[PDB]
């Protein structure tokens, strides 16, 4: 199976050849577009209003 | 913290550009209506 090859381990157990080429990566959560205002009266500071 | 939230408001300068005009309308009017009330009443 996915055995990812290692110092610490090939130690107390050998191992053959790899077959893949694999990475490290961070996965993160969906992409999404949305807007942020939070109130209508966004477009005017108070001081005018 | 970071936002940056929204690149403007809407100054306190331009509305008074805007403020000016009504003024005037509160100014103007009425030294006409005061001033000029004395000549197309009587006569």
């Amino acid at each position: 199976g996915s055995l990812t090859i290692n110092e610490e381990r090939s130690e107390i157990v050998d191992f053959s050849v790899p077959f893949v080429e694999t990475g490290i990566s961070v996965m993160v959560a969906r992409s999404n577009g949305t807007v942020s205002p939070s109130a209508f009266l966004e477009p005017y500071s108070p001081a005018v209003w | 913290d970071s936002r940056s939230n929204a690149p403007a408001t809407l100054t306190f300068e331009n509305m008074a550009g805007v403020f000016m005009l009504v003024a005037g309308g509160i100014v103007a009017g009425i030294f006409l209506i005061f001033i000029e009330i004395a000549y197309k009443r009587h006569k």
